[PDB]
C-alpha cells in the first residue's frame, strides 16, 4: 500500500516534468504570437465591457 | 478451571510451609501459574487470523 | 487516476482576470515591502502579491503603503505588481472546520479536502459587550483531581496556564479534551464542547504526533487543531491566534459552548517582538514591544459566556504561558497574570518529584472557576486549599520544635499531598471524585500509610462502584450532596478504611 | 547578461547596482570574479532603484566599487551525492580537503523548504547506538535532536566516531560531520582522527563527510555552514533514501553568527544582544531535521552554554527544539566510566512508558530509581558508615556499584584508543541485560568484573574468566 | 487560451511512467509464506522420567 501511494506522487512529478516540457513547446511556438492575438481582443472585449 | 488451578497453588503454598524437603515443590508450581499466565497474555495478545481486504 | 486528477485541476482554472487596481513594489526585504499606489487601499485589507504571498497593510502613508507579509521573503521580488485581495483579513470560519488541521490561512494542511465553511470572518473584531456577557454557572470538568476542584474551571471562563518550559505543558490541557470526549459524545448540545487547540510555535513534527495522539484518543471528531508552526512566518504567527479565535467566534454564536487552548501565547510574544523589530518600532519593556500588553489584551478578552438574552454559548479560553527560568516575575508572564482570572502554576522542583501534574497551589489561584463548581465538589472540598496552604506553611518551618498541631496538620498535609496525584493520560469522572476527597478531608487517610495510599484510592474507588454505585448514581443526577449522600459517605469511607 | 556594478561595501554589506530590467531576486547567488576567483555574495534584500543588498561569504577587502558582478541566481547549490562522502568542502562548495575538485552529478540550493505536515512521520522510532547507556537512560530516535552537554577532552570527539561507527554497523547510513566555526586545530585533528578511525579512508571506506566552519571566515559563512550541511544530509535522506546522523558544533556559534548577520544587515538588536530574526532562523534549521518516509536525518547538536546562563535566550531557543539532551561529565569519566554519560542528568523526550515500550521503560524506570537512590543513600552512608547500611541500602549498593560498572563498556573506535575491543550491544539485548541484574541473577560476580564488560553474554565471559 | 494550450498538450501527451511489478516488488518488503506447522513437542518423556520420578519420590516431607 506504501509503495502505491509513493507511486502515485512519482507519477506527479513525472508528469509535472512533463508538463514544464509543454511549456517550453508552447513558448516556442507561434502560437505564442497566435495567442498573443488572442488575448489582444480578448483584451478589447474586457476593456470595452468596462 | 484456571481460578481451581490457582486455590489449588496457594493452598500448597501454606501446606508446604508445613513440609520441609518440599520446599521447591512450590517453586514448580508458581512455574506452571507464570506460564499459565503466560500463554494466556499470548492468546490475549492475539492478531485476528485473517488477511484484512475490506481496506486492504 | 492521477491524470483524471490533473485534468479536475486544469478545468479547475477558469477566466480570465478582471483587476482595475493595483500597486507596484518598491523595496522590499525584512518582511516589510513598500507599495507605489493601491490609494483606494482599505486599512488592515488583504492585498495579494503577484508572487502570490498575501500580505496585510499596517502603514497607509502618503505616498507609499507597507504590507506585511505573511510569507517568505524569497517568494517575492521588487517591483511585482499587488492587486487588492479587497478585504479585511478573514479567515474561513464554519461548521466543517470541525475535525481539521489547518494552518492560519484556513488552508488544510491535513489536506481532508477544501474545508467547508459557512462563512468568512474578520480576524480582529471587538469582544462582546458587558450586557452581552452573562455571570459563568457551567463547568467544564477537567478529570483532574486538584484542578476539577482545588482550581475549578468554567465555561467562556479566562483562567491562566503558567509554568515552566516543556514540563510536558501541553498535557495539562490534553486531558480535559480528553475528559470532555464523553461529554462532547454526549448527546447534550449544552454539554457539548468543541475545542480548538492552537499550537503556535511549536515543531512541526511535534504537532503531527499530538494529531495522533488525539487521532488515537479519537478525540480529533469533536475537536479543530490551528497549527502555526516554528518554520511557518513570523507575521504568520502574529496573526494565529487572532484567526483561531474567530473560529470559535462562529461556534460561540452558534451559541454553543467551546473551548480554545492558546498553547502557547508565549511564543506569540517573541513573534510580536520580531515584528515590532522589523517594523523598527522602539523596543517596549524588557525588550518586548510596547503595544504587547494590547496585543495580549485584544486576543484575550474575546473569550466569554454570552448572555442569555443574546445567545448562551461560550468560548473559554486557558492560555499556555511557557515561564522563561520559571520566574513570574517578567514582563510578558506578569502581563498575562493581570488579564487572566486565576492561574495554573506549575512547580518544576515537585513536577521531578512525581506530581504529575504538580499543580503548585501557592501559585495556583481561581477566582470565578468557583463559580462554577459541582456542589457536591463544592461540600466535600470546602477550604482544603488553604489546609494545603498551610501544610505549605507548615513544612516551610518543619525544617526546629513541632508543636503537636502543627504536627496534624503536617502528618494531614503529606497524606493529602498523596491523595492530589493523579497518572497522566487518566483522566477521572466527577462523581469518583467526590468520595475520595470526603476520605481525606475528613482525615480517614490516617487510616492508610502514606506508601499506601496510591493503593487504597484504586481500591476504595473499586470497592465504592462494587458496594455501591448507587451513590455514584445519585451524584451524576443530582451532583449535589444531601445528608442521605453524606452518611452514605461516611459510612462506606469508614467501612473501607477499616478494610 | 546580469551584470552590475558594486555601488557600496560598507562592512561586508555589499550593495550591487543592476542595469533595469534584470533585477535579482531574494536568496540569488552572485559571484563578483576577483584575484580571489571569485566572492560569492548572496542578496539578502532588495534595496530598489535597482539596488539589491547581499551578504558576503568571504571577504571584501580590496573591492573596488563598480566591479562587475555576475548574477548564478537563486541559493548557492552545492554538490551532492556519495561523491561527497570524505570530502571537506569549505561552505562554497569547493574542496579544502586540497584533494581537488569533487566529481558530483548534482548541486543543490542550499536554502530549501522543510517538509509539509504530510510529510512528517507519525512515530519517532528509537534510532540504535551500541552503547547500551545511551540506549538505557536517553534512547536516540528518528528525526532526533539530541543536544550534547559537557566539555571537549572528556572524549567529546571519541563519542561522536563511536556514534558514526555505530550507525554504520546499526543502519549503514551517512553522516555528516558539520562544524560550526569549527577551531582550525581541532579540525585538523578531526581530519586526522576520522582518517586513523578509516571513517574517512582515501581510495577506502567514507561515512562522514566533513563541513568544517571556521571562525576567520566571515560572519555570513557562519550562517551559511549550516545550511550546507543540512543540503548534503538531505540529498542522502530523500534521494539516496538513507538515515543520516549530522553533528552540528556550537549551536551557541550558530546563534552568535546569526547576531552579527543581523546586526550588519542593520536592525535593532533583540533582547541579551541577540538577533530580532532569533526564532525564524532555529526554525528552519531544526525543521528539516525530521523524519520523512524516505529517510530520516538524525542531529546530535553542541551546545556551548553562554557563561553557565541556561536563563539565556539562545539556550532557551535550543532547548525548544532539542528532543533529548545527553549530559556528557567529567566526574563520571573520573570513576572509570566510559561513557562518560551522566544517568541522573540525561533524559530524552522519547523515555515513556508506552513510547519505549513497557518493559523498558520499566526496567529503565527501576534502574534510574536505583542509581538515584543509590547516590543518595551513599550521601549519609559514606559520612555515617556502610556498617549503617540496611539489609535494603546494601543490597541496593550491591546492585548499583555493580550497574555502575556494567554501564562501562568500550567503543569500538576506542578500541585502540582504550585498549579493550568496542561492545556494540543492541537494544534488545541492553533491555535483557538490565532485566536480569535487576532480578539479583548477576550481581553475585565482583563489581570489577562488571568493569567493561560489553551486556549479559560478555558479564557471563568475564565471570568465567575471573574465576580463572 | 494558454488553458486550451495546456490542457490540450498535457492530457495529449501524457507519459507512462514506469509501474512493474518487479520494480514494485524491490519498493516493497516480499510476501513471506506460512510459517511451517512445525512440532510442538511437551517435556517429560521416556523411562529417565520415569526412574528419576521414582526415586525423587523418597524424600520424606518433615
Amino acid at each position: 500500500v506504501r509503495y502505491e501511494a509513493s507511486l502515485r506522487q512519482l507519477e506527479q512529478r513525472q508528469l509535472a516534468k512533463s508538463v514544464i516540457s509543454r511549456v517550453q513547446s508552447e513558448l516556442g511556438n507561434p502560437k505564442f504570437q497566435e495567442k498573443v492575438l488572442q488575448q489582444s481582443i480578448s483584451e478589447i472585449e474586457q476593456l470595452l465591457s468596462k | 478451571a484456571k481460578s481451581a488451578a490457582n486455590k489449588l497453588d496457594w493452598a500448597k503454598v501454606i501446606s508446604s510451609l508445613r513440609i520441609t524437603g518440599s520446599t521447591a515443590t512450590q517453586l514448580s508450581s508458581f512455574k506452571k501459574r507464570n506460564d499459565e499466565a503466560r500463554r494466556q497474555l499470548l492468546e490475549l495478545q492475539s492478531q485476528p487470523t485473517e488477511v484484512d481486504f475490506s481496506h486492504y | 487516476e492521477v491524470s483524471s486528477i490533473l485534468e479536475e485541476r486544469i478545468k479547475g482554472v477558469s477566466d480570465e482576470a478582471n483587476l482595475n487596481e493595483t500597486g507596484r513594489v518598491l523595496a522590499v526585504g525584512d518582511g516589510i515591502a513598500r507599495v507605489f499606489g493601491l490609494n483606494n487601499i482599505q486599512a488592515e485589507e488583504l492585498v495579494e502579491f503577484s508572487s502570490g504571498v498575501k500580505g496585510m497593510a499596517l502603514n497607509l502613508e502618503p505616498g507609499q503603503v507597507g504590507i506585511v507579509l505573511f510569507g517568505s521573503d524569497r517568494l517575492v521580488k521588487e517591483g511585482e505588481l499587488v492587486k487588492r485581495t479587497g478585504n479585511i483579513v478573514d479567515v474561513p470560519v464554519g461548521p466543517g472546520l470541525l475535525g481539521r488541521v489547518v494552518d492560519a490561512l484556513g488552508n488544510p494542511i491535513d489536506g481532508k479536502g477544501p474545508i467547508d465553511a459557512a462563512g468568512r470572518s474578520r480576524a480582529q473584531v471587538k469582544a462582546p459587550g458587558i450586557l452581552p456577557r452573562r455571570s459563568v454557572h457551567e463547568p467544564v470538568q477537567t478529570g483532574l483531581k486538584a484542578v476539577d476542584a482545588l482550581v475549578p474551571i468554567g465555561r467562556g471562563q479566562r483562567e491562566l496556564i503558567i509554568g515552566d518550559r516543556q514540563t510536558g505543558k501541553t498535557a495539562v490541557a490534553l486531558d480535559t479534551i480528553l475528559n470532555q470526549k464523553r461529554w462532547n459524545n454526549g448527546s447534550d448540545e449544552s454539554k457539548k464542547l468543541y475545542c480548538v487547540y492552537v499550537a503556535v510555535g511549536q515543531k512541526r513534527s511535534t504537532v503531527a504526533q499530538l494529531v495522533q495522539t488525539l487521532e488515537q484518543h479519537d478525540a480529533m471528531k469533536y475537536s479543530i487543531i490551528v497549527a502555526a508552526t516554528a518554520s511557518e512566518a513570523a507575521p504568520l504567527q502574529y496573526l494565529a491566534p487572532f484567526t483561531a479565535a474567530s473560529i470559535g467566534e462562529w461556534f460561540r454564536d452558534n451559541g454553543k459552548h467551546a473551548l480554545i487552548v492558546y498553547d502557547d501565547l508565549s511564543k506569540q510574544a517573541v513573534a510580536y517582538r520580531q515584528l515590532s523589530l522589523l517594523l523598527r518600532r522602539p523596543p517596549g519593556r524588557e525588550a518586548y514591544p510596547g503595544d504587547v500588553f494590547y496585543l495580549h489584551s485584544r486576543l484575550l478578552e474575546r473569550a466569554a459566556k454570552l448572555s442569555e438574552k443574546e445567545g448562551s454559548g461560550s468560548l473559554t479560553a486557558l492560555p499556555v504561558i511557557e515561564t522563561q527560568g520559571g520566574d513570574v516575575s517578567a514582563y510578558i508572564p506578569t502581563n498575562v497574570i493581570s488579564i487572566t482570572d486565576g492561574q495554573i502554576f506549575l512547580e518544576a522542583e515537585l513536577f521531578y518529584k512525581g506530581i504529575r501534574p504538580a499543580i503548585n497551589v501557592g501559585l495556583s489561584v481561581s477566582r470565578v472557576g468557583s463559580a462554577a463548581q459541582v456542589k457536591a465538589l463544592k461540600q466535600v472540598a470546602g477550604s482544603l486549599k488553604l489546609f494545603l496552604a498551610q501544610y505549605r506553611e507548615v513544612a516551610a518551618f518543619a525544617q526546629s520544635d513541632l508543636d503537636a498541631s502543627t504536627k496534624q496538620t503536617l502528618v494531614r498535609g503529606e497524606r493529602l499531598t498523596q491523595l492530589l496525584k493523579q497518572n497522566q493520560y487518566s483522566p477521572l469522572a466527577t462523581e469518583e471524585q467526590v468520595p475520595l476527597i470526603y476520605a481525606g478531608v475528613n482525615g480517614h487517610l490516617d487510616g492508610i500509610e502514606l506508601s499506601r495510599i496510591g493503593e487504597f484510592e484504586s481500591s476504595f474507588l473499586s470497592y465504592l462502584k462494587s458496594n455501591h454505585n448507587e451513590l455514584l448514581t445519585e451524584i451524576r443526577e443530582k451532583g449535589e450532596l444531601s445528608k442521605e449522600l453524606l452518611a452514605s459517605l461516611k459510612s462506606a469511607t469508614e467501612s473501607f478504611v477499616a478494610t | 547578461p546580469i551584470t552590475g556594478k558594486v555601488t557600496a561595501v560598507i562592512g561586508a554589506i555589499v550593495d550591487v547596482h543592476f542595469e533595469q530590467s534584470e533585477l535579482p531576486a531574494i536568496l540569488n547567488a552572485l559571484e563578483i570574479k576577483t584575484p580571489q576567483g571569485k566572492l560569492v555574495l548572496e542578496v539578502a534584500q532588495h534595496l530598489g532603484e535597482n539596488t539589491v543588498r547581499t551578504i558576503a561569504m568571504d571577504g571584501t577587502e580590496g573591492l573596488v566599487r563598480g566591479e562587475k558582478v555576475l548574477d548564478t541566481g537563486g541559493p548557492i547549490s552545492v554538490p551532492v551525492g556519495r561523491e561527497t562522502l570524505g570530502r571537506i568542502i569549505n561552505v562554497i562548495g569547493e574542496p579544502i580537503d586540497e584533494r581537488g575538485p569533487i566529481k558530483s552529478k548534482l548541486r543543490k540550493p542550499i536554502h530549501a523548504d522543510p517538509p509539509s505536515f504530510a510529510e512528517q512521520s507519525t512515530s519517532a522510532e528509537i534510532l540504535e547506538t551500541g552503547i547500551k547507556v545511551v540506549d538505557l537512560l536517553a534512547p536516540y530516535a528518528r528525526g532526533g535532536k539530541i543536544g550534547l552537554f559537557g566539555g571537549a577532552g572528556v572524549g567529546k570527539t571519541v563519542f561522536i566516531q563511536e556514534l558514526i561507527n555505530n550507525i554504520a554497523k546499526a543502519h549503514g547510513g551517512f553522516s555528516v560531520f558539520t562544524g560550526v566555526g569549527e577551531r582550525t586545530r581541532e579540525g585538523n585533528d578531526l581530519y586526522r582522527e576520522m582518517k586513523e578511525t578509516g571513517v574517512i579512508n582515501l581510495e577506502g571506506e567514507s561515512k562522514v563527510a566533513l563541513v568544517f566552519g571556521q571562525m576567520n571566515e566571515p560572519p555570513g559563512a557562519r550562517a551559511r555552514v549550516a545550511l550546507t550541511g543540512l543540503t548534503i544530509a538531505e540529498y542522502f535522506r530523500d534521494e539516496e533514501g538513507q538515515d543520516v546522523l549530522l553533528f552540528i558544533d556550537n549551536i551557541f556559534r550558530f546563534t552568535q553568527a546569526g547576531s552579527e548577520v543581523s546586526a550588519l544587515l542593520g536592525r535593532i538588536p533583540s533582547a541579551v544582544g541577540y538577533q530580532p530574526t532569533l526564532a525564524t532562523d532555529m526554525g528552519l534549521l531544526q525543521e528539516r531535521i525530521t523524519t520523512t518516509k524516505k529517510g530520516s536525518v538524525t542531529s546530535v547538536q553542541a551546545v556551548y552554554v553562554p557563561a553557565d546562563d541556561l536563563t539565556d535566550p539562545a539556550p532557551a531557543t535550543t532547548f525548544a527544539h532539542l528532543d533529548a539532551t545527553t549530559v556528557l561529565s567529567r566526574g563520571i569519566s573520573e570513576l572509570g566510566i566510559y561513557p562518560a554519560v551522566d544517568p541522573l542528568d540525561s533524559k530524552s523526550r522519547l523515555l515513556d512508558a508506552a513510547v519505549v515500550g513497557q518493559e523498558h521503560y520499566d526496567v529503565a524506570s527501576k534502574v534510574q530509581e536505583t542509581l538515584q537512590t543509590y547516590k543518595s543513600l551513599q550521601d549519609i552512608i559514606a559520612i555515617l558508615g556502610m556498617d549503617e547500611l540496611s539489609e535494603q541500602d546494601k543490597l541496593t549498593v550491591e546492585r548499583a556499584r555493580k550497574i555502575q560498572r556494567f554501564l562501562s563498556q568500550p567503543f569500538a573506535v576506542a578500541e585502540v584508543f582504550t585498549g579493550i575491543p568496542g561492545k556494540l550491544v543492541r537494544l534488545k539485548d541492553t533491555v535483557a541485560s538490565f532485566k536480569a541484574v535487576l532480578e539479583g541473577k548477576y550481581d553475585n560476580i565482583p563489581e570489577h568484573a562488571f568493569y567493561m564488560v560489553g551486556g549479559i553474554e560478555d558479564v557471563v565471559a568475564k565471570a568465567e574468566k575471573l574465576a580463572a | 487560451n494558454v488553458i486550451q494550450d495546456l490542457y490540450l498538450r498535457e492530457l495529449k501527451d501524457t507519459k507512462l511512467a514506469p509501474s512493474t511489478l518487479q520494480d514494485a516488488e524491490g519498493n516493497v518488503k516480499p510476501w513471506n509464506p506460512p510459517q511451517k506447522p512445525n512440532l510442538p513437542e511437551l517435556e517429560l518423556q521416556g523411562p529417565e522420567a520415569l526412574k528419576a520420578y521414582t526415586e525423587q519420590n523418597v524424600e520424606t516431607a518433615h
